[PDB]
């Protein structure tokens, strides 16, 4: 067993973390007070779930997580919520005034004064690890803390834990659930200084989750609770291989090996199904084929883009529930004859499959219905570069007028960091087109 | 725990400031004696943004009342909520400013500013994390205009990293009959341009036309003008006073793309005088809120372009239909929004409506059409200054003419600056 | 009030559609760099599809299908037909073609040479034609076709030159047929009832392929290098009503039976083949596109597909009607306004 | 259409199907970036206080 530490940064990073760990306890049968009656190795153990939970002599199962926010309102909730007892106070870190949606303020100004403290709280969790694998960092692109302090942490972690993998879960900004105008700036600033430090990052476009909630869950005005409950399901599907007995994606290193052939092209697309509303009278359960085919509908992807016009470098099917390999291959063969799935020449045309018999766990009182089988497809498509195109375009429109730039210069950032970061994104978009186009 | 220190200076500053505390006090369930008697926890969740908590569960506004003459402030202390303000926080002189910016900024005001700053320092020293300050004042008189800007320049020296936000009443020949007004306004605009982060332009010209044309008030009074300022001030601060998504610096980061262009056009719907029975539909809130007749800057937005816009809807209403109507105004008049600032229109919804309204809407616009406001003042200013008329009132207090030329140039540059982004 | 932008000032087709839309008082035009648009008349090259469909509350439509180049490229069309079981390498309406890359650079050189020697050995007509999307050569010697391609630096397609084309009389002259096909967002395949014949005003001469004027029916080669331009018909353009009467008086048949059936079959087969790849049925934005199909008719009244144009222009006499039809079924059908259709739906 | 590396266990199984074959800054350098940005803010605030002093 090898532990994984999660780091939740900013509002979106912390509220999503609160949704994942809620689900982790339900899937592993851990109670809100940290008790896990199923673990017969009281006081410890080297089981698969221990990769995410430490154990105390009292039998409490404590998440291996650190919550970081430059403002206390969002983490105070976790200090008085249902699972308040899961975390000890040292695990929750809060400042007093936030980054004001200003990347520079989060990276330079406020980040400088709190960087060495977060790293010291992390060291306290790593000391409890007999064999640390790496980190999963949750954050948003848009916020001043999620973008600005995260990149600062990623640079520091690479220095203090060189041989350790670092996966990201990043929230791509969507105007429909955002009131900040400068998020394109922040999104690009953080991707520039974090890119060399991230080994694999799963982007989630809030626009994608927002429509899945309105379309599949019949939620007129989706709240952050609606969004984070769904996002945690996808996260749970992606992290299941590290928390359960199995052979696919057993450790963080296996993600970059199976999904990232090129270091810079490390942004896999995620597709999840089925998403069924609990308010339905009663749904006709979908078959292995029906849900496998759904992984190629753009309406189920965590980012809207057309993989028919990109090329695949890797494809990974993660099933949960009543699923046997025979039906998987049957659905796959049917989809190849009907779908346009183009792999890059220097890659094999194949799929890695993972099957976990326990079907997806639903949160009581949530919006998702209990289903007999679900799947999450992880595909490294060059089609995800469409997200960088949109992001870079909005950046260019504003930067041509230097709109809002003075807010960043005022925090100590040089204007050159803008164009420096933008040139990098230009190189990223070129790297994608080199791979997926002829 | 993001506290705001409120300052109101001068006749207009205190009369409008007093109404503000009266209005929001009613929304947060605080009575004239500071005791809480509300029924919604949502009233107290962000109450400490503008109020302090005293023994016995008393809520005392975090407000400093400043004037150079006791006249107006005795009115406040004898007003409805007069007994709610902190007694010490009353700082006043005995000479007045005689509608003379110089007297407020250099002579009569300097004799008093240090004591006003001892109260500011006292109030800030009790804040866990101070957002910044907000000032209510007029620009046409002597105290709010002259001493108000002196307070800003000194506060900014003592709290250089805190946000400065002002509600500033622009003078109109339709409300005031004092000839020196353009002089006092031009001098003040020079200061605001340099030393404030956000300034709401409350044009008495617009307030007058609304009361006379729309509301049909034949003989508008300041009570009628300040009814519209109350509703607007309540509207623009809703994001700060109730649990929403909120921060003075965050508002600024999204409203102000260029440091000098921090003058907002406020708007409100429905415009009402002191007989609202019929429910106002969401489409009605949106049309009025964006129509010029509901603007409070006396600038036809169709003459300029919106750099950023922010809308606040209050009450229990279809949040889905709000998006529809809002996106309909943009996609039906996107020629009035700059295209080089994506998604520059943002909207929030609050569930607690103002008193006596099923639902209202507040409009916060950073429009380049605000230049018409500054052009108006500049025309009036230069008409007198080219003849050096009425300068002796000012040169007698130690000012030179060059100081007028500089304030004139700073404002005409501001107009030129607004005009370039409009193309 | 709908909105639209214009990003191809060179499109004579959508210049009229843009002029018509504005004439409805219900369509407002915005700057080309303006994102809040309902309809995009996009550029030809590098149209930014990745940016479409991400404006909250705006249903956006574009006049191009992403991936349609696979059908409108000389080399792409050849590859699509051979590698697609729907069409199959045995497709009987497409001239035997080969994708040849210049030797300064998969490639079908050795494969193209195999069938060539087969004909030369079988006393069969071995007159090919070399061309590219970017200069056309008609020769019955293979060495001339390959050397010509090597002298160029781009891909070339060599296909069998129809040595027995249907010659109109009088004139003993070649011709081709342009059919304008419109595909709406729902993927209905509509065929404009009106087509044109781009005839060669020069008598076809099977003993001189150097004089490519009686062989290449291009309106630009006829109005330039041809000296009988406009003699038999106006602008070397013959419409269906006349071409139909000719077949009745000369061959005792009609255009619908002898030619149009095959044409409507070729169109369906092509667009139906690439439908899984380009359909916008479940996409966050919608697409339509006007296509220009070019056919050859041989003496046996068999129809062949020459190429498929992605940004086709229209005959002068048919601009008004067709452009109006684009607004009825392709634009207004998605943004309705406050017949006897001119199209023929090819049900599938 | 070939399956390979079938792994079975109590909680599930995994396998691979192949359809077709193919064809940092130091701790010191970060401290300087942070302190350089801090100095620029000090210079900017100094010039502001100089302005206010005049
Ligand atoms: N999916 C999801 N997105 C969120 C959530 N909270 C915020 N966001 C998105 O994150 C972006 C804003 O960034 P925040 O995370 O709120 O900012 P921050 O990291 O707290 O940093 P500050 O600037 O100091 O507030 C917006 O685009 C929001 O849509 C959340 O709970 N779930
Ligand atoms: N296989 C073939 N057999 C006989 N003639 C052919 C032929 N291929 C092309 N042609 C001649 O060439 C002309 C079509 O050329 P082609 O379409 O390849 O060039 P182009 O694309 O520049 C013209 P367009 O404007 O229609 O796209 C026709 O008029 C036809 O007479
Ligand atoms: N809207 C509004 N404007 C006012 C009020 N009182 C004064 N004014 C305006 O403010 C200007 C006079 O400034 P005043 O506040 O009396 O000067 P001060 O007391 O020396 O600071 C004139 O333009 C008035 O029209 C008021 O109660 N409401
Ligand atoms: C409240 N004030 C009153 C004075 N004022 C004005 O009317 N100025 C003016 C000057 C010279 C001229 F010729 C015409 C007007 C501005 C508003
Ligand atoms: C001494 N003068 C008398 C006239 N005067 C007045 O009438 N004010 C006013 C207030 C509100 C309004 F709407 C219009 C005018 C200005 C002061
Ligand atoms: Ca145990
Ligand atoms: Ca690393
Ligand atoms: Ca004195
Ligand atoms: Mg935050
Ligand atoms: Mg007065
Ligand atoms: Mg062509």
């Amino acid at each position: 067993m090898r532990e994984c530490i999660s780091i939740h940064v900013g509002q979106a990073g912390v509220q999503i973390g609160n949704a994942c760990w809620e689900l982790y306890c339900l899937e592993h049968g851990i109670q809100p007070d940290g008790q896990m009656p199923s673990d017969k190795t009281i006081g410890g153990g080297d089981d698969s779930f221990n990769t995410f939970f430490s154990e105390t002599g009292a039998g409490k199962h404590v998440p291996r997580a650190v919550f970081v926010d430059l403002e206390p309102t969002v983490i105070d909730e976790v200090r008085t919520g249902t699972y308040r007892q899961l975390f000890h106070p040292e695990q929750l870190i809060t400042g007093k005034e936030d980054a004001a949606n200003n990347y520079a303020r989060g990276h330079y100004t406020i980040g400088k004064e709190i960087i060495d403290l977060v790293l010291d709280r992390i060291r306290k969790l790593a000391d409890q690890c007999t064999g640390l694998q790496g980190f999963l960092v949750f954050h948003s692109f848009g916020g001043g803390t999620g973008s600005g302090f995260t990149s600062l942490l990623m640079e520091r972690l690479s220095v203090d834990y060189g041989k350790k993998s670092k996966l990201e879960f990043s929230i791509y900004p969507a105007p429909q659930v955002s009131t900040a105008v400068v998020e394109p700036y922040n999104s690009i600033l953080t991707t520039h200084t974090t890119l060399e430090h991230s080994d694999c990052a799963f982007m989630v476009d809030n626009e994608a989750i927002y429509d899945i909630c309105r379309r599949n869950l019949d939620i007129e005005r989706p709240t952050y609770t609606n969004l984070n409950r769904l996002i945690s399901q996808i996260v749970s599907s992606i992290t299941a291989s590290l928390r359960f007995d199995g052979a696919l994606n057993v450790d963080l290193t296996e993600f970059q090996t199976n999904l990232v052939p090129y270091p810079r092209i490390h942004f896999p697309l995620a597709t999840y199904a089925p998403v069924i509303s609990a308010e339905k009278a009663y749904h006709e359960q979908l078959s292995v084929a029906e849900i496998t085919n759904a992984c190629f509908e753009p309406a189920n992807q965590m980012v809207k883009c057309d993989p028919r016009h990109g090329k695949y470098m890797a494809c990974c099917l993660l099933y949960r529930g009543d699923v046997v390999p025979k039906d998987v291959n049957a659905a796959i063969a049917t989809i190849k004859t009907k779908r346009s799935i183009q792999f890059v020449d220097w890659c094999p045309t194949g799929f890695k499959v993972g099957i976990n018999y326990q079907p997806p766990t639903v949160v009581p009182g949530g919006d998702l219905a209990k289903v007999q089988r679900a799947v999450c497809m992880l595909s490294n498509t060059t089609a995800i570069a469409e997200a960088w195109a949109r992001l870079d375009h909005k950046f260019d429109l504003m930067y041509a007028k230097r709109a809002f730039v003075h807010w960043y210069v005022g925090e100590g950032m040089e204007e050159g960091e803008f164009s420096e970061a933008r040139e990098d994104m230009a190189a990223l978009e070129k790297d994608y087109e080199e791979v997926g186009v002829d | 725990m993001r506290e705001i220190v409120h300052i109101q200076a001068g006749q207009c500053g205190n009369q409008i400031g007093a109404k503000f505390w009266e209005v929001i006090s009613d929304e947060h369930g605080i009575d004239p004696t500071g005791s809480y008697h509300g029924d919604s926890d949502l009233q107290l969740e962000r109450i400490n943004v503008y109020y302090n908590e005293a023994t016995g569960n008393k809520y005392v506004p975090r407000a400093i009342l400043v004037d150079l003459e006791p006249g107006t402030m005795d009115s406040v202390r004898s007003g409805p909520f007069g007994q709610i303000f902190r007694p010490d926080n009353f700082v006043f002189g005995q000479s007045g400013a005689g509608n003379n910016w110089a007297k407020g900024h250099y002579t009569e005001g300097a004799e008093l500013v240090d004591s006003v700053l001892d109260v500011v320092r006292k109030e800030s020293e009790s804040c866990d994390c101070l957002q910044g300050f907000q000032l209510t004042h007029s620009l046409g008189g002597g105290t709010g205009s002259g001493m108000g800007t002196l307070l800003i320049s000194k506060i900014r020296e003592e709290y250089p990293d805190r946000i400065m936000n002002t509600f500033s009443v622009m003078p109109s020949p339709k409300v005031s009959d004092t000839v020196v007004e353009p002089y006092n306004a031009t001098l003040s605009v020079h200061q605001l341009v340099e030393n404030t982060d956000e300034t709401y332009c409350i044009d008495n010209e617009a307030l007058y036309d609304i009361c006379f044309r729309t509301l049909k008030l034949t003989t508008p009074t300041y009570g009628d003008l300040n009814h519209l300022v109350s509703a607007t001030m309540s509207g623009v601060t809703t994001c700060l006073r109730f649990p929403g998504q909120a921060d003075l610096r965050k508002l600024a980061v999204n409203m102000v793309p260029f440091p000098r262009l921090h003058f907002f056009m406020p708007g409100f719907a429905p415009l009402t005088s002191r007989q609202q029975y019929r429910a106002l539909t969401v489409p009605e809130l949106t049309q009025q809120m964006f129509d010029s007749k509901n603007m409070m800057a006396a600038c036809d937005p169709r003459h300029g372009r919106y750099l950023t816009v922010a809308a606040i809807f209050r009450g229990r209403m279809s949040m889905k239909e709000v998006d529809e109507q809002m996106l309909n105004v943009q996609n039906k008049n996107s020629s009035y929004f700059v295209e080089w600032i994506p998604n520059n229109v943002k909207t929030a919804v609050c569930d607690i409506p103002p008193r006596g309204l099923k639902m209202s809407a507040t409009f916060i616009g950073n429009s380049t059409a605000i230049q018409e406001l500054f052009k108006r003042i500049s025309e009036q200013f230069t008409a007198m200054f080219r003849r050096k008329a009425f300068l002796h009132w000012y040169t007698g207090e130690g000012m030179d003419e060059m100081e007028f030329t500089e304030a004139e140039s700073n404002m005409n540059d501001l107009v030129s600056e607004y005009q370039q982004y409009q193309d | 009030m709908y909105t639209f932008v214009v990003r191809d000032e060179n499109s004579s087709v959508y210049a009229e559609v843009s002029r018509l839309l504005l004439a409805t008082g219900q369509w407002k035009r915005l700057r080309k760099d303006n994102p809040r648009f309902n309809l995009m008349l996009g550029e030809r090259n590098r149209l930014p599809f990745g940016r479409l469909g991400h404006e909250p509350g705006l249903v956006q439509l574009v006049n191009y299908y992403r991936g349609a180049d696979k059908l409108c490229r000389k080399a792409s069309l050849v590859k699509l037909i051979k590698t697609s079981p729907e069409l199959s390498e045995s497709c009987t309406w497409f001239p035997e073609s080969y994708v040849i890359y210049p030797t300064n650079l998969t490639d079908e050189r050795e494969v193209f040479l195999a069938a060539y020697n087969r004909r030369r050995e079988g006393r069969e007509g071995n007159v090919w034609i070399a061309k590219s999307s970017a200069g056309i050569l008609i020769s019955s010697e293979a060495s001339e076709l390959l050397d010509f391609i090597d002298e160029q630096g781009q891909v070339h397609v060599i296909q069998k030159y129809l040595e027995k084309p249907l010659l109109l009389e009088p004139g003993h002259r070649k011709f081709d047929i342009r059919s304008w096909v419109l595909v709406d967002h729902l993927y209905n395949i509509y065929l404009y009832r009106e087509g044109v014949l781009r005839t060669s005003s020069e008598p076809y001469n099977s003993a001189n392929f150097q004089d490519k004027t009686c062989h290449l029916t291009n309106h630009c080669i006829q109005k330039e290098y041809s000296k009988n331009y406009g003699r038999y018909e106006e602008g070397n353009e013959m419409f269906f009503e006349e071409f139909n009467q000719y077949l009745m008086d000369a061959l005792n048949t009609t255009l619908e039976n002898s030619i149009l059936l095959q044409i409507k079959h070729i169109i369906r087969s092509c667009l139906m083949c690439i439908e899984p790849a380009i359909s916008t049925k479940h996409l966050h934005y919608q697409s339509f596109q006007l296509f220009g199909f070019d056919f050859m008719v041989d003496e046996e009244l068999k129809v062949w597909l020459i190429e498929v144009n992605g940004a086709p222009a229209c005959a002068q006499k048919l601009y008004a009607e067709l452009c109006q039809g684009i607004v009825d079924v392709a634009i207004s059908s998605v943004f309705p306004l406050a017949p006897t259709s001119i199209f023929i739906k090819l049900h599938h | 259409m070939e399956v390979i590396e079938l792994n079975k266990c109590t909680s599930g199984q995994s396998f691979e199907v192949i359809l077709k074959p193919p064809s940092d800054p130091s701790l010191e350098e970060i401290q300087k970036k942070l302190e350089a940005a801090e100095e620029r803010r000090k210079y900017q605030e100094a010039e502001l206080l100089k302005h206010l002093a005049e």
